[PDB]
């Protein structure tokens, strides 16, 4: 299959970003990927070309490749970028992967 | 003297707008409040040139009350006594009673501690609910509830409109009428009772006609209300307060329900045939087929009837009409009651719409009384109720507005000793 | 009280124009013209539907969601079209394929917060809201998907405010569509989970009730749609009149729906006489019962006689005695007391409006809540297995990023929600 | 025998206009001056046919009293009267006090001791202004205080608008208003005050309007100010004098500030409606829905209140009505005060515009009084102050005209014991 | 009162043409003609820009400050170019080089005192004044550097009068000059410490704001400019009108400056629809808070959203509810007491004006304070030393007599001035 990501914008702590789908039969590489991200993330505030490169959660290093992106993860879009580091993006729940969490019978 | 009124639910509106009517249509007050004490006692004279009412009016769907500041009576009321709240009606009780009916009742009560003082040494207040709804069962159970409390030295007597015995409308009706009969029950003075489908048979079998609007039922209630309040608040030959009811009409503390009856319910058209004697009139009283209510005295022994005579009677006509009865045995009185006839005369005859359906005799008579009869009504309608509950139908409706597995199973638990009541105070020597 | 209309996908769309074909003449508003209203009742009760900024425009407070231009642009391009203002329009000039998934969580995904920031406009519009009326098919991407979504989100909003569905269940014999049981299935799904009052129309249980209810012999789309909405006017708006016993939505809701499935309806429209001749004027009212209570004539695919009811609603709109009608009913009662389970003492829900629809003496819309629609989430849930067992056309779901445990977990879902439903019929 | 007036500030002009306009209404004499002693204790009888004003008016803006002498009334005050700053406003006390303000104030005093002098044996000064603003603060804040010396022999009523408890406007406005209280607080005789927002409650609630334009606030209080001097001012049945206020009105130095409130506020269109009892005013004065001022009730318990009737009313209907009063005991009164009701009665009933939305009663009860209840309304308006002053805000804006840390800090200390004085002389026995 | 525009630069100055384009119509002044005011009112007050010489000839009181002619030959030789007296246009036909430098120290500085001059002869023309309006941009010569220029002198002349400041900020995605960063930063540091209001509009917040809050497809500069104009009659001219409640200047100033940097402000203008269809008239006044609050609409490039505020003035002019209006900017206080900022109990300074713009039912202009504005300055900041740091275009400034301190200076000081403007957003 493909790879679901939670983008998130650097420098937002507000937007919870964007759910993105990635795969070789959708992009053919990151600059593709980066490509669509750009209309989906278009910013001029967080993001001033709307997307360029893609972060770590953390942002100690840059995506190049899609085969570093894990199916449930989360990503920052960066054009510098500098960064804050913004985390944020906290709090959202981990169900945009999954949900973890279920009903129970309360 | 006067004995204030608060119309509750839809239909007690409309059964208000009602009984409403026949009134100033016979004290000569035409739809914009002015005629050309007696009847003070539900009706103060703003002043002033005009009459405006003595009762209020509470719906939680605007379409009902609206219908009224629409057609001619419009100018009868105060723009402000007509209570609503724009949000919900709900056809379940909890909804009217607790969550949403909650917020209105205080505003309610104001216009009937407005209303209240007002006046002048009062008696009462006649309420009107349609026990199966809403804002009428739900609703009210908290305002006569509030009532108890704030003026439980007065009358309290309701006049309700309980459930249809087959021809029911509400899908839950029953759980709307075995909660506002139990929040009630410890609360009001007298409740009477009219049966919205055993006055279709009078409509079918004693005025023929197939074709009866809410408006006639209405005109009907409209008419033995008429005998209650207005005639008798009204000097006559043997006056009767409303204390006197509840005194001379209930023989225990539950809010016993005596049923209402009306003797001459005869079709215009016939309105020319030789009038009816003392004694017939008299005798109809006596007909399961003429009683405003499905509890045809299929046993139930009377213990106590309060007949409400109006227009030209002679104290000996009916102090020998109703001794005729006294003896007639088929009409089996409770034992441990003696005599049990409060002869109410009035004066002033009935008053009939000027072209409605209904005859228009020189002398009626609305008898009500307590008769162990209701031993069934209530019954049958508390198995209904089991029925649905036996497997909580439409609980989550309630539940989810405020209410418990508690409020329900203990109100019926409630009626059952009603059941009991009702059986013990006859039945037994 | 208030509520807003929602036109998901083509369908639900094209239906719109019906049911604001409808509607506006049952309330007198000429395209952008104001209320010409026969009568001046047809306007103390509008605001349910409309909203006031000039003064001769009310516009409908409806939305008007889909994935495909070229049919929002022939339903503004056409009579009444001109009417919406165009921030109802959420438009989405994607690629609206044929997909539950396109629509729900690729394509749609993307369109719905440009949807549920005016679904909050409309909302926060003024006065209080009742609930949404959503009209759309459960077999293509527009409908079953993105619609289905824009509810999710609706009933997370405001889980206070009540949710009808408008929902053109798969019709038998013949699929307009191929998937269909995908886009459905998948549908029902979010449906038994977030609205509270859904009625399912089948497109051929209307040609019949069409072609032989109405001797019409070129029963075109636009008639179905017509008849469709005809029942949709008689629930709603119509109970926002007056009446010797009126209800609305709630009491609609709280008296129809005994387990929180949500459960869904079948409704019947009450005269459905062919014009010229048949206008027998046999409308009395046994008449009335006689049409809404017979198989045919249930908009639904299912025939009732083929499973208890739980609930009834003939919600008549129409001067009528208190007591024909109260009557009546009951007879019916007893009459097939077989079929109308027996925990409920008194299944039917008489309702009585008073004006009834404009041109006519006396109607009656029928809302049913039967066990015998179970007959056809069997169907639509059938047609899943025999064709997921394969994963058919099942690529293009997945290849828009889907979850081969989705479909089972909806199936499933659905196909419990047909278990449930004989647990009454019993 | 006379009381001049200064109205100060926009408002306080606007409020006058209006005041003013209700005055000539019910005394016969046209915009034009001409009418065809008694209430000679507002108007001077100059030439041999008008009747010339008897106040003034300071703004720093033209705008709004050059409105004034634009539309009819244009004839009524003297074109020396209507005092100007062609300069500026300036929403910030200091500037309007020190600054500003200043270099106006003698040429207003002038008129203040050109007209003061012209009369015969006043009584004082009626003050128009509106707590919150820029010349309506700061300015009068030195008028007053110029008049405490000038005449310290005499009453300095002045009546205020004081802060909207929510809906204020002036970003600043407690700035402005803990500034006017401090230093007119030690000039003061008795002030009365009007709250703009509770007023509002009032045009939605009792009179039904959600298009109240600040020409209807103005015609309200234009109505409770006629109840004060024009009507006592003139013959009754049992005068009360300006300097009676005071005396009867304030326990204790503070220029206590009692609020007023009136008893007939109905629309017109209710106009026919039969009229209220004499009893029903008396009552609604005790209801915290009637008092132009958001100090409902809470606890402030009254200490003086000057029951002014006017129109047809019997002194035992009102020694009667105000017993039942003082035995409601959920009125309850200050400790230390036996009897606190100064009962003013009048004759003439009052006048409402010919055509605005008053009702036009043929009585009315304008009650003023002091509770312990502003003890709140100063509260919740001192703490706004703190906030902002916590973080000096708007302060360089005042530092900057001829103020400083001081003025500030040394007025909040200064209401502090205002908080603690209205506090004092209740809750306590 | 009175005030004395300044049209420094050409931008500042081609502006000047639409302020003067529009002001003119909103008081009946036509090119050379008198008051043909289709009212009364628009005359009591006019002075606060004119004079009056001949009778029908009330010449607008500004300064046309601009060292390359072709400019104002263009502000000069077209429309309402002809009312300006000639005495105004103070130019300087030397190279209008496009440097900070070449305006403010070598080239400028010449024409400066054949400015002054001017600036005290319409100074001391009559009555009282209030302060000067500054119109330019800060990404050139004659804008950043010798209007910056011009204020320091104005502002050492009459310390007591106020400065409102309308800058053109340097628009962040593309910058219409290279330099940019050079001619602003060394101008926004002029600002901090002299004028004492500043209104920063960015070119491409307004395209934004002015191609889909306008559905305008060709928003020439023309435009652009209309649009900024309107907001700055509301501001100034509009409280020079009567009002429940009139503010003018100093209220405005102070009641939104906290602390005396001088902070700028973001302007946002309140009826902003599509001419024919948008005429939806949504103006009862919670249109025009929802309008003004929101992101968009906003002539700064930063979001509110994205830092609280100090002050707020909405400066309405039309006839509203002093109830409606104290109302509304309450719950919009409640709403987002997120940001808002605490310390100020009330934030909002509501003001209420009469008149409406000529043609309009009713407006309201926005003046807010946001911390917002941090994310703007800090913008300007990095693109200075990414560049500084190798000197790039700096010959141009040096070779010009300028000084390689001068520019650390300005950086720093408006550097530090984001830093400051956090100190509150938190
Ligand atoms: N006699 C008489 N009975 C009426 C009338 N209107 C309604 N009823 C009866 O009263 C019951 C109907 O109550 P509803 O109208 O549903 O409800 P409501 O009590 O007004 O209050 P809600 O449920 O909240 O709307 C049924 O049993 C009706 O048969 C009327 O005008 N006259
Ligand atoms: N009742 C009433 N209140 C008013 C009226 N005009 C203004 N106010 C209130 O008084 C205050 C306004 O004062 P402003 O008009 O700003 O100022 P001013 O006191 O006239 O003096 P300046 O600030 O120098 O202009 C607010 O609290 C208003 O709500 C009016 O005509 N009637
Ligand atoms: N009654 C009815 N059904 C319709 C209409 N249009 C499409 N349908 C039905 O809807 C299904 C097809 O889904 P469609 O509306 O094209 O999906 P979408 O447009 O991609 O959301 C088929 O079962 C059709 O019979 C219509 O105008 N009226
Ligand atoms: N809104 C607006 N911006 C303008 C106009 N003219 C130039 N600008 C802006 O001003 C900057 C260029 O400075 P410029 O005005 O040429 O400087 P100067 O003429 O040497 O003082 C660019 O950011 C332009 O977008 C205009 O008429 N309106």
């Amino acid at each position: 299959k493909a790879k679901k990501v939670r983008f998130y914008r650097n420098g937002d702590r507000y937007f919870k970003g964007i759910v993105y789908a990635v795969s070789s039969d959708r992009f053919r590489s990151f600059d593709a990927l980066l490509a669509d991200l750009t209309r989906s993330l278009s910013d001029n505030i967080n993001l001033p070309q709307g997307v360029r490169y893609i972060y770590t959660i953390d942002g100690s290093r840059k995506i190049g490749s899609m085969d570093e992106l894990e199916e449930g993860e989360s990503y920052v879009c960066s054009s510098d970028n500098f960064f804050k580091k913004v985390e944020y993006t906290k709090n959202v729940n981990p169900n945009w992967s999954v949900n973890v969490k279920t009903s129970a019978n309360m | 003297r006067e004995c204030i009124s608060i119309h509750v639910g839809q239909a007690g509106v409309q059964i208000g707008n009602a009984c409403w009517e026949l009134y100033c249509l016979e004290h000569g007050i035409q739809p914009d409040g002015q005629m050309p004490d007696s009847f003070n006692t539900f009706f103060s004279e703003t002043g002033a040139g005009k009459h405006v009412p003595r009762a209020v009016f509470v719906d939680l769907e605007p379409t009902v009350i609206d219908e009224v500041r629409t057609g001619t009576y419009r100018q009868l009321f105060h723009p402000e006594q007509l209570i609503t709240g724009k949000e919900d009606a709900a056809n379940n009780y909890a909804r009217g009673h607790y969550t949403i009916g909650k917020e209105i009742i205080d505003l309610v009560l104001d216009r009937i501690r407005k209303l209240a003082d007002q006046c002048t040494g009062l008696q009462g207040f006649s309420v009107f609910h349609s026990f199966g709804g809403g804002t009428g069962s739900g609703f009210t159970s908290l305002l006569m509830e509030r009532l108890s409390v704030d003026y439980g030295k007065k009358s309290k007597l309701e006049f309700s409109i309980y459930p249809a015995p087959q021809v029911s409308t509400a899908v839950v009706e029953p759980y709307n009428s075995i909660l506002t009969t139990h929040t009630t029950l410890e609360h009001s003075d007298c409740a009477f009772m009219v049966d919205n489908e055993a006055i279709y048979d009078i409509c079918r079998r004693n005025l023929d006609i197939e074709r009866p609007t809410y408006t006639n039922l209405n005109r009907l209630i409209g008419q033995i209300v008429s005998s209650i309040t207005a005639s008798l608040r009204f000097d006559g030959a043997l006056n009767v307060d409303l204390t006197e009811f509840q005194t001379n009409l209930v023989p225990y503390p539950r809010g016993h329900f005596p049923l209402a009856t009306y003797a001459p319910v005869i079709s215009a058209e016939k309105a020319y045939h030789e009038q009816l004697s003392v004694a017939e009139i008299t005798n109809a009283c006596f007909e399961p087929a003429n009683q405003m209510v499905k509890c045809d005295p299929r046993h139930g022994k009377y213990m106590a009837c309060c007949l409400l005579y109006r227009g030209d009677v002679v104290p000996k006509d009916v102090n020998a009409a109703i001794a005729t009865i006294k003896t007639k045995r088929t009409i089996q009185f409770v034992d441990w009651c003696p005599t049990g006839f409060k002869v109410g005369i009035n004066y002033e005859p009935p008053t009939v719409v000027p072209g409605g359906d209904l005859a228009k005799v020189q002398r009626a008579v609305c008898m009500l009384s307590n008769t162990t009869a209701i031993a069934e009504a209530w019954a049958r309608l508390d198995h209904k109720f089991d029925l649905m509950y036996a497997k909580r139908a439409f609980v989550h409706w309630y539940v989810g507005e405020g209410m418990e597995e508690g409020e329900f199973s203990e109100a019926r638990e409630d009626m059952a000793a009603l059941e009991k009541d009702y059986e013990e105070v006859g039945v037994d020597s | 009280r208030e509520i807003v209309h929602i036109q998901a996908g083509q369908c639900g769309n094209q239906i719109g124009a019906k049911f604001w074909e409808v509607i506006s003449d049952e309330h007198g508003i000429d395209p952008t013209g104001s209320y010409h209203g026969d009568s001046d009742l047809q306007l103390e009760r509008i605001n349910v539907y409309y909203n006031e900024a000039a003064g001769n425009k009310y516009v409908p407070r409806a939305i008007l969601v889909d994935l495909e231009p070229g049919t929002m642009d022939s339903v503004r391009s056409g009579p009444f079209g001109q009417i919406f203002r165009p921030d109802n329009f959420v438009f989405g000039q994607s690629g609206a394929g044929n997909n539950w998934a396109k629509g729900h969580y690729t394509e749609g995904a993307e369109l719905v917060d440009s949807v549920l920031d005016v679904v909050r406009k409309e909302s926060e519009s003024c006065d209080c809201l009742q609930g949404f009326q959503l009209t759309h098919s459960l077999g293509g991407g527009t409908g079953s998907g993105m619609g289905t979504l824009l509810i999710s989100k609706i009933r997370e909003e405001y889980p206070d405010r009540i949710m009808n569905t408008f929902s053109v269940v798969p019709s038998p014999k013949v699929s307009d569509t191929v998937v269909e049981p995908y886009n459905a299935t998948l549908s029902v799904h979010q449906l038994v989970e977030n609205t509270d009052e859904t009625y399912c129309i089948d497109n051929e249980a209307l040609y019949d009730i069409c072609f032989r209810t109405l001797k019409l012999t070129t029963p075109t789309y636009g008639d179905l749609n017509h008849l469709v909405s005809a029942t949709m006017s008689g629930v709603t708006t119509c109970l926002r009149f007056p009446g010797q016993l009126n209800a609305d939505l709630r009491k609609l809701a709280v008296n129809m729906v005994p387990f929180p499935r949500l459960h869904f309806f079948m409704p019947g429209f009450a005269p459905l006489t062919s014009r010229g001749s048949q206008q027998y004027r046999a409308l009395t009212v046994p008449e009335l019962t006689q049409q809404m209570f017979d198989a045919k004539n249930m908009m639904a695919a299912c025939d009732p006689r083929h499973g208890r009811y739980l609930t009834v609603a003939a919600v008549f709109r129409g001067r009528m005695s208190m007591k024909e009608v109260d009557e009546q009913m009951l007879n019916v009662q007893n009459k097939n007391s077989s079929y109308f389970v027996e925990w409920i003492p008194n299944n039917v829900k008489t309702a009585v409006c008073d004006i009834p629809p404009r041109g006519l003496k006396m109607s009656a819309t029928f809302i049913g809540n039967s066990t015998a629609i179970q007959e056809l989430f069997k169907r639509i849930s059938e047609q899943f297995t025999a064709m997921f067992r394969r994963k058919a056309f099942l690529h293009w779901y997945t290849g828009e990023g889907m979850d081969e445990m989705e479909f089972t977990e909806a199936e499933s879902n659905m196909n419990d929600l047909v278990s449930e439903y004989q647990q009454y019929q019993d």
